[PDB]
RNA sequence: UAAACGAUGUCGACUUGGAGGUUGUGCCCUUGAGGCGUGGCUUCCGGAGCUAACGCGUUAAGUCGACCGCCUGGGGAGUACGGCCGCAAGGUUAAAACUCAAAUGAAUUGACGGGGGCCCGCACAAGCGGUGGAGCAUGUGGUUUAAUUCGAUGCAACGCGAAGAACCUUACCUGGUCUUGACAUCCACGGAAGUUUUCAGAGAUGAGAAUGUGCCUUCGGGAACCGUGAGACAGGUGCUGCAUGGCUGUCGUCAGCUCGUGUUGUGAAAUGUUGGGUUAAGUCCCGCAACGAGCGCAACCCUUAUCCUUUGUUGCCAGCGGUCCGGCCGGGAACUCAAAGGAGACUGCCAGUGAUAAACUGGAGGAAGGUGGGGAUGACGUCAAGUCAUCAUGGCCCUUACGACCAGGGCUACACACGUGCUACAAUGGCGCAUACAAAGAGAAGCGACCUCGCGAGAGCAAGCGGACCUCAUAAAGUGCGUCGUAGUCCGGAUUGGAGUCUGCAACUCGACUCCAUGAAGUCGGAAUCGCUAGUAAUCGUGGAUCAGAAUGCCACGGUGAAUACGU
């Protein structure tokens, strides 16, 4: 079981990062600390939402939650009201006052994480799995990209040994560096134990949506960016 | 195995005289990595080698690196129940470098209060043909003249050139068996 | 011929080029070709006996030209023949397409005034 | 994981603040060079048991999101195998594959 | 890079920090303004103690 | 007697043939051990039929024909037994109880061959340097006490998870102490929590003094936080890695792995994935019932080099001024120089080779020609690899505990063996006196100008810092002169005695720094034992993550920097 995981290694070029903030090295480990308990207690207060992905952010004497969801409409709830509980309780557990927007939503069909939910949740009711994995794969290529890999574990029907199965077709590229590719580990229960789904799904070798800036450092900001040379 | 001949780096004519036979040397002088002691060395030796002949001071340098000098080497290569031995000839690069590594093998123990007068005097010594590398060239020499009788997996080798459509005589290159 | 593909490595592009040029020598003769033919030209069976058993199983009409060595066998019409002599199978192939070709000619007139019938 | 070392984490805080803040040069005031013919009397320099858990020789810390104990890192508050984990799934800021 | 043992493989992070200092040579009081009014960075810290 | 056979019972009749091996005989330029004509055995090839598969194929194992011999699962038994034959072992027809669920004909693919051969990796070779032997340092087993805690053991573990072990930390052990709990939520009852402070107790922990009365309130009482008591529960290094999830290692940059789909086989499965040519590569030209395509490899990617370019300080000063000729300042952009736009190199040009071809090599400018140097970068998977101890988690146990605070001890013990790295055994050096230029980064438990104290180092004090400002930092090897010869020295400096300095209740075994005196092991190590193709190996110093105080380790950076890569 060989490979560095495959979003681990693009986060410096052309993949921004799952956390920004700036913390100066020594509030670096009490920020990242509340960061993930930002994270872990209120992905549980929207469970009853559809979410792909969280991005949380800490300005300075504040904190933003940019938050990824199946709709626009499932976070934000009545009159706004569900969408300000959510920044009422995330203001108790940081060390700063809080902010919410909601992104713009981008293949929730397609996600790499709504669709192992969706397999997992087959085993977590102990159906055969006879057609499972394929269906999973078929759907997902007839509803869009460009390749899929499948990979399913827990011990398959409730054996006494480890059991896997996989499939993958079209292409799914392993070791790049450039553009987006989605992937997510799945982890759920059913009655034996833990099972798990791994889908990683391919949309394209190439996304802007991160690049280098366009020009040198003359040409871009003011106009007259030109010094005395001497006269101290 | 390896699908093609590979090359090497050069080693390029030292700054103070402009010699290749110096660069080769500096190189199996080195001690630690550390060149540019090996360079005062190496030219110290040629001033009291100018000393006992003013004629040139490269002279007893250049011959000592004829005359210590191996031109064989010995290799193994199994017949059945027994490995044997089958000279094999040296490349120039390393005929010259393993004759140099020998007058700085000897020079080092000689125990003269400088590496510059050890090394001028083992190369005013194997100049002559008189020291220490004279019985190690005809000790090598000796090997490949008395193993003159086997060849490298004999018994299968001698029927191997002639059925793989290669010719009557031993081929020396890839994919027939040697 | 956009030039679209040259960008980055060296490596990308060749080996694309030298895939398309493996494509065009291959495909270039029987590139617009929309369907499982209508008939089968045979003038040698040596290498290409496949070609013969699969049109039979597409139910295909067969005309063969075999050679010595081949045999005469589960065809629809055939001419036995011979492979050998460059001067000989340039003859059989100057022959067959002209009784095909300038029926064909008179062919394509004749159904347009056939189809004008219908529309009338 | 054990709760000893949370326990231990929360339990430094509020003793640093109580036995530390008065004693902080107070090791060198009446014990070291600056008590040159000054100081040096046993009854002042018995007050040090106080701060003994308060020292800044048990803030080692581990760490913080999981308690999890040895090869520690304070820049992340985690350790190794939990550093790795986060930065798979793109969690600390800044960091990336390297190469050169 | 393995969660246990296997100690031969490992694996090596990188942290980049870029300092950029800009060096006004007077800073009017409307830039100090709409730097404190316009605020809401987190990719940037700016650092605006002096040196 | 047996392996008595085309791995056909006999013979016989019928069934497209061609050709070989080789032979009667008519004929040929008597023009392949040749042809035709007409017979021959004997045999290869392949069409019909036949077979489970090999195989047969006109001389059947086809199409059938008649008659005889003979079988009815293996083992035990081709023996026993009876009749007959044979000096005589044997020969001849030929068996059961009992034990057992298989034994046996054929084929696919792997691994493998010591049957034949090709091909790849620094795998050998072609060498080079280190380790095993010494010392220290550090790890493992053996061994030990209260206990010296574990996880991990052919190349995947022995400088590894477990980057800093006097307590704590830190698995352990002992002594102290309480049970909803030394950390959260919830309730009942008292105290605000927080701070300052005496005393008992090792300290945990408690009583008492003194500051404070915040928070909310039918103004009872409570949360926060603590004391005290139950449960639900927190907690658990609690067990199982044929019960798992998550994730990654090994071979290995192996050079391969697979999907869709056709055909051939009754199918398991082949074929393609293998050949010729070419590469770092299943890279790419040609091409066979294999066709089309994807993964790895390929790419985007950073980094650096020269080199163009802009910025011009916490960066710089060819020249000129004030002037000791110092960017201090009138002043300068020529200039490194920093981070970024990027530029250059594409087997593209040109030449030769190579099957048209990929590609290797030459040619020319340039820092550089072989996709510039370097890195990112590892398909799928047996290995029952390895973690339940990041963490998820069922099965599943205590929860006055398989929890936790406080002190002391411990891994680094010591008997040795074994692993690894450092530093050495020399003189390429050490010694004395003089002498030189770094890079890159780190510094709110931290370092720190100035300062005064100090024997170098250091020290305490403190403005201060955000690191191109100030500091760590005195960079070292190397450079100059004289000196030294295998004697443990002129190398190596451990031990140990003593003083001056440090972080802390505390420095004895288990902490740091400087320095004075004397001073052992070791003269390059049998078995053993590894990385390496070029900024590499070698060797020297420096910085850093961790970090009270510990670096020989690890991690990155810069100095000086090699033998050869024929051959398989």
């Amino acid at each position: 079981g060989q490979k560095v995981h495959p979003n681990g290694i693009r986060l410096g070029i052309v993949k921004p990062w799952n956390s920004t903030w700036f913390a100066n090295t020594k509030e670096f480990a009490d920020n990242l600390d509340s960061d993930f308990k930002v994270r872990q207690y209120l992905t549980k207060e929207l469970a009853k939402a559809s979410v792909s992905r969280i991005v949380i952010e800490r300005p300075a004497k504040s904190i933003r939650v940019t938050i990824h969801t199946a709709r626009p409409g499932i976070v934000i709830g009545k009159k706004g009201e569900d969408v300000e509980k959510l920044r009422k309780v995330v203001a108790d557990i940081a060390g700063v006052p809080a902010q919410i927007n909601i992104a713009e939503v981008r293949k929730p069909e397609l996600d790499a994480k709504l669709v192992a939910d969706s397999i997992t949740s087959q085993l977590e009711r102990r159906v055969m799995f006879r057609r499972a994995m394929k269906r999973a794969v078929q759907n997902a290529m007839r509803l869009g990209a460009k390749g899929i890999k499948v990979e399913v574990s827990g011990r398959l029907g409730g054996a006494e040994i480890a059991r896997t199965e996989w499939y993958r077709e079209g292409r799914v590229p392993l070791h790049t560096l450039r553009a987006d590719i989605d992937y997510n580990t799945s982890e759920a229960h059913t009655t034996y134990g833990v099972i798990g789904v791994k889908v990683w799904i391919f949309k394209g070798e190439i996304l802007g949506g991160m690049a280098a800036v366009e020009q040198p450092e003359k040409p871009a900001a003011q106009p007259k960016k030109q010094q005395r040379k001497g006269r101290k | 195995p390896r699908r093609r001949v590979i090359g090497q780096r050069k080693i390029l004519p030292d700054p103070k005289f402009g010699s290749e036979l110096l660069a080769k040397f500096v190189n199996i002088l080195m001690v630690d990595g550390k060149k540019s002691t090996a360079e005062s060395i190496v030219y110290s030796a040629l001033e009291t080698l100018a000393q006992r002949s003013g004629k040139s001071e490269l002279e007893a340098f250049e011959v000592a690196l004829e005359n210590v000098r191996p031109t064989v080497e010995v290799k193994s290569r199994r017949v059945g129940g027994s490995t044997y031995q089958v000279p094999v000839e040296v490349r120039p690069v390393r005929r010259n470098a393993l004759a140099m590594r020998w007058i700085v093998e000897a020079a080092r123990k000689r125990g003269d209060k400088s590496m510059a007068l050890r090394l001028a005097n083992e190369l005013s010594d194997a100049a002559e043909n008189k020291g220490t590398a004279v019985k190690k060239r005809e000790d090598v020499h000796r090997m490949a003249e008395a193993n003159k009788a086997f060849a490298h997996y004999r018994w299968l080798s001698l029927r191997s050139f002639s059925h793989q459509a290669g010719a009557s005589s031993k081929q020396p290159a890839l994919g027939y068996l040697n | 011929q956009d030039g679209t593909f040259d960008k980055l490595t060296k490596k990308e592009a060749l080996m694309r080029t030298r895939e398309l040029e493996k494509l065009e020598n291959s495909l270039g003769g029987i590139k617009d070709m929309g369907g499982l033919p209508d008939a089968l030209f045979v003038i040698d069976a040596d290498h290409e006996h496949i070609a013969i058993k699969e049109a039979n199983n597409l139910g295909i009409p067969v005309f063969a030209i075999v050679d010595t060595n081949s045999d005469p066998d589960g065809v629809d019409f055939v001419i036995p023949g011979n492979d050998d002599a460059i001067r000989a199978v340039t003859l059989y192939l100057g022959a067959v397409a002209a009784t095909v070709r300038e029926g064909r000619s008179q062919d394509l007139a004749s159904q347009a005034e056939e189809s004008f019938v219908e529309a009338e | 994981a054990k709760q000893s070392m949370k326990a231990r984490e929360v339990k430094r805080v509020a003793l640093a603040d109580k036995y530390f803040a008065k004693r902080a040069e107070l090791k060198a005031i009446i014990s070291d060079v600056n008590a040159s013919d000054e100081d040096r009397w046993n009854a002042v320099l018995k007050l040090q048991t106080l701060p003994r858990d308060s020292s800044p020789s048990r803030q080692r810390n581990r760490c913080r999101q999981t308690g999890r104990p040895h090869g520690f890192l304070r820049k992340f508050g985690l350790s190794r195998i939990k550093v790795r984990e986060a930065a798979m799934r793109g969690e600390i800021p800044g960091l990336k594959k390297a190469s050169w | 890079i393995s969660p246990h043992v296997n100690k031969d493989a490992r694996d090596q992070y990188e942290i980049r920090t870029h300092l950029r200092l800009v060096d006004i040579v007077e800073p009017t009081e409307k830039t100090v303004d709409a730097l404190m009014r316009l605020d809401l960075a987190a990719g940037v810290d700016v650092q605006i103690s002096l040196g």
